[PDB]
């Protein structure tokens, strides 16, 4: 989010803007804080998705020793690079981006977004587009499918996918023969588990609530900031023009000062709230970047870090303002005393 | 409203109250005044 | 040679310590902003308390002084909240640095990309203004060769699997090698284990496992 | 006074005024509006 | 045009335009949730006029640094390159601003209209981020501000096979530096 | 507040009440920001635990 402090507190009033100058650097400090948050959001995405700078091309076939990656890999013969699951993830988070004329010819079409723009409130686009993030996730998965865990430690080294899975089995204390003797059963269990993920999100909503909550919080914060302009804060009116038109400068300045103080405090409250939310998201992004490095580029032995059970491998999927990890785990199912 | 701004303003409704008082009782024709005129003859609202 | 390249890598190219310089610059800017806020009048007739007290009597002076007290208290409150926010970001960096000191310097990390890129061997800490610089020593595979491979070797009717490494064929002969470094060793009943029969493993190849 | 900037002269002058700095580093800056100022006054009262 | 207005005592600054909004019989002005007067009925013609802020669109200035060049590129956010002269009221601006209202170097991005930067088909690492995948640099095409789609990295196709493995034959001991803040000024 | 309302008429009382509302709202706003800061430090400790 970006805020024009003078347009929010004083609009186009020269009298109010001259009084606002008496407050010194408050507006400039507020803009520097919001600009720092905006740069941090692009850095968060870069740290989580841009870990490998090699864009491994999607393999033509999505079949590897019977393992089917068709639901998590780019769709074949599709210029866009979004995976079938990613297509759903983007459809489950509901979302500004209004053009110049979209707020001009509005007959009883007043919208909170136009009020945000007319009061100095702007939304900056992300540096990385959704298609660029989908290209990073596709590169990470394609690398994992062919190279293995080597593309995160140096030169990508080709390995047959069954063999890659045999290594991952011996990592969790299971002999490689168990994988080779049961290869068709394991491939079928993996394929069925990925298929259940499709519905698990489609059939049941609230799956992406953590991402929806971040969107809802930001929208609510901006809508609250706009509505604070209707507060008089002890002044005779919330409208600067009503004060300037009815009062002479000495008496008008006292009423304008009450509006400047209340609006500056509303904006200062908003910026502190945004900074608090930005670090909680930075912490989530740093944890996501660590999970990308340890769960996707490697094999984790940390208990419950990459899903519940013995971690074999993980696949990243791009989502609005976030990432969804698909943790593949081995769980003992039947036991004998 | 500032007297200097009256020539630049327009009003939806204007009411004219007219009466006669003694010179020393003109001060009571104002908000928050206490006196025989302000108490029992003509009172203005505090938000006049 | 790698440690020697570190000397210039920082000397030759500036902005190497930008993360530490940014922390210093932020603090300086915050203090300079707080001092300059004293020149703001915040709706008072003057930013100078002495000008208000010398020209106005207490009842009228108090109203002007109160406007300065409120604006200056708010400037100081803004500064302290900003400092607390920056302090936790630095606390988080310090906790991560303490964890890297324990896991990368006092131990050997297997966590991917935690102690530098590549296979972590060891790390050395170096002191810096308001911070720490870690020198991560890592092993990176540099040259590679393509080999024909198989999941298992079939001897008689028994499936033989590599205990460690992978089966590789130079072109006519099969050998076992470790995964990260090419060291071909003759397949023996000491570097392989037997599990099941050759009829279950897909891609098994027939060869001789001697003793 | 050693230097001066007309904030409404050009986009670089406006960036300098927005940042309150005669020196601007490499980057992108969202500027405060300082280029458009009303040149005329429109007064519209009823036919009274 | 951006004008100071006075309608029946109600004053303000903004652009007056023809309105498609419909007013009630005695309504004289319209306001939004922000309490901004967005519309007014002219007391002489009885025509409803929309009141727009004199500058509501966001303008970003791209510079390679005053020490490197005084050349700048201007990004008009969410504005089409055809509407930039009306959106920023170029006729009321200085001749210096009017140069950035039009030109041969006008490129439409998802972030808005970029004026003053030459668009190239070549892909480079991001230097000055603009948004929507577009970045700018002060490259030499005299040096000029150039806009381009940022590179995501080098392309690499792994030759996957069911019976081939790549094994390292050599290695390199690498030493990397990690810089971490630990404390701030007390 | 009762001392202000009992001795002053609404126009003059409102100016004094507004000074109390602003100071008390600022005291409460300071408290809530302090609590949010402490809450994340505890969230970080809880995530580590
Ligand atoms: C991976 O699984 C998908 C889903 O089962 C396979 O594609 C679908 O297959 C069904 C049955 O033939 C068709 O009705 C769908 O239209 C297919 N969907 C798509 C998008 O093609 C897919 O063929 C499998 N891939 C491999 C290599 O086995
Ligand atoms: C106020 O008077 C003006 C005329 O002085 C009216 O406007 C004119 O109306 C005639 C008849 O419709 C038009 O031919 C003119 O072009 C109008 N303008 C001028 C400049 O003469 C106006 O309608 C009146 N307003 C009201 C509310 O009665
Ligand atoms: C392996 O790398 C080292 C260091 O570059 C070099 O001296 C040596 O000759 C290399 N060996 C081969 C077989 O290329």
């Amino acid at each position: 989010t970006s805020v024009d402090c003078t347009m929010y507190i004083c609009g186009d009033s020269v009298e109010c803007s001259t009084l606002l100058l008496q407050y010194g650097s408050f507006c400039t400090q507020l803009n520097r804080a919001l600009t720092g948050i905006a740069v941090e959001q692009d850095k968060n995405t870069q740290e989580v998705f841009a870990q490998v700078k090699q864009i491994y091309k999607t393999p033509d076939i999505k079949d590897f020793g019977g393992f089917n990656f068709s639901q998590i890999l780019p769709d074949p013969s599709k210029p866009s690079k979004r995976s079938p699951i990613e297509d759903l993830l983007f459809n489950k988070v509901t979302l500004f981006v209004k053009q110049y004329g979209d707020c001009l010819g509005d007959i009883q079409a007043r919208d909170l977004i136009c009020a945000q723009k007319f009061n100095g409130l702007t939304v900056l686009p992300p540096l990385l587009t959704d298609e660029m993030i989908a290209a990073y996730t596709a590169a990470l998965i394609s690398g994992t499918a062919t190279a293995g865990w080597t593309f995160g430690a140096g030169p990508a080294l080709q390995i047959p996918f069954p063999m890659q899975m045999a290594y991952r089995f011996n990592g969790i204390g299971v002999t490689q023969n168990v994988l080779y003797e049961n290869q068709k059963l394991i491939a079928n269990q993996f394929n069925s588990a990925i298929g259940k993920i499709q519905e698990s999100l489609t059939s049941t909503p609230s799956a992406l609530g953590k991402l929806q909550d971040v969107v809802n919080q930001n929208a609510q914060a901006l809508n609250t900031l706009v509505k604070q302009l209707s507060s008089n804060f002890g002044a005779i009116s919330s409208v600067l023009n009503d004060i300037i038109s009815r009062l002479d400068p000495p008496e008008a300045e006292v009423q304008i000062d009450r509006l400047i103080t209340g609006r500056l405090q509303s904006l200062q409250t908003y910026v502190t709230q945004q900074l608090i939310r930005a670090a909680e998201i930075r912490a989530s992004a740093n944890l996501a970047a660590t999970k990308m490095s340890e769960c996707v580029l490697g094999q984790s032995k940390r208990v419950d870090f990459c899903g519940k059970g013995y971690h074999l491998m993980s696949f990243p999927q791009a989502a609005p303002h976030g990432v969804v990890f698909l943790h593949v785990t081995y769980i003992p199912s039947q036991e004998r005393n | 409203v500032s007297s200097t701004k009256l020539n630049d303003l327009c009003f939806t409704n204007v009411y004219a109250d007219s009466f006669v008082v003694r010179g020393d009782e003109v001060r009571q024709i104002a908000p928050g005044q206490t006196g025989v005129i302000a108490d029992y003859n003509y009172k203005l609202p505090d938000d006049f | 040679s790698a440690i020697g390249k570190i000397q210039e890598s920082l000397t030759s190219t500036p902005s190497a310590l930008g993360k530490l310089q940014d922390v210093v610059n932020q603090n300086a800017q915050a203090l300079n902003t707080l001092v300059k806020q004293l020149s703001s009048n915040f709706g008072a007739i003057s930013s100078v308390l002495n000008d208000i007290i010398s020209r106005l009597d207490p009842p009228e002076a108090e109203v002007q002084i109160d406007r300065l007290i409120t604006g200056r208290l708010q400037s100081l409150q803004t500064y302290v909240t900003q400092q607390l926010i920056r302090a936790a970001e630095i606390r988080a960096s310090a906790n991560l640095a303490a964890t890297k000191m324990s896991e990368c310097v006092l131990g050997q990390s297997k966590r991917v990309d935690f102690c530098g890129k590549g296979y972590h061997l060891m790390s050395f800490p170096q002191a810096a203004p308001h911070g720490v610089v870690f020198l991560h020593v890592t092993y990176i595979p540099s040259q590679e060769r393509n080999f024909t491979t198989a999941p298992a070797i079939c001897h008689e009717g028994k499936a033989h699997f590599p205990r460690e490494g992978v089966f590789v064929s130079n072109g006519t002969h099969w050998f076992i090698t470790q995964r990260n470094f090419y060291e071909p060793q003759i397949i023996t009943t000491d570097n392989t284990f037997v599990s099941g029969t050759c009829d279950v493993v897909i891609g098994i190849v027939n060869n001789t496992v001697y003793d | 006074i050693v230097d001066a900037i007309d904030c409404a002269l050009d986009p670089l002058s406006e960036t300098k005024c927005t940042l309150r700095s005669f020196i601007v580093e490499k980057g992108i800056y969202q500027t405060s509006n300082f280029r458009v100022q009303p040149q005329d006054t429109v007064v519209r009262f009823p036919n009274i | 045009k951006c004008v100071n207005f006075n309608f029946n005592g109600l004053t303000g600054t903004g652009v007056l335009t023809d309105s498609n909004k419909k007013f009630q019989s005695f309504q004289q002005f319209g306001r939004d949730v922000s309490d901004f007067t967005d519309s007014v009925k002219d007391p002489k013609t009885l025509e409803v006029l929309d009141i727009t802020p004199c500058s509501y669109g966001g303008v970003s200035v791209i510079t390679p640094g005053t020490n490197a060049s005084t050349q700048v590129a201007v990004l008009y956010q969410d504005v089409n390159c055809t509407d930039v002269p009306t959106a920023i009221h170029a006729e009321q601006l200085t001749p210096s601003w009017r140069v950035y209202s039009t030109g041969t170097n006008m490129f439409q991005t998802q972030a808005g209209c970029l004026i003053g930067a030459e668009h190239v088909n070549n892909s480079y690492d991001c230097d000055i981020p603009i948004g929507a995948g577009i970045c700018a640099t002060y490259h030499t095409p005299n040096k000029r501000i150039v806009a381009y789609v940022m590179s995501l990295g080098a392309e690499n196709s792994v030759a996957y096979s069911n019976n081939t493995i790549a094994i390292p034959t050599n290695f390199t001991i690498s030493v990397t530096t990690e810089v971490m803040p630990v404390s701030m000024t007390k």
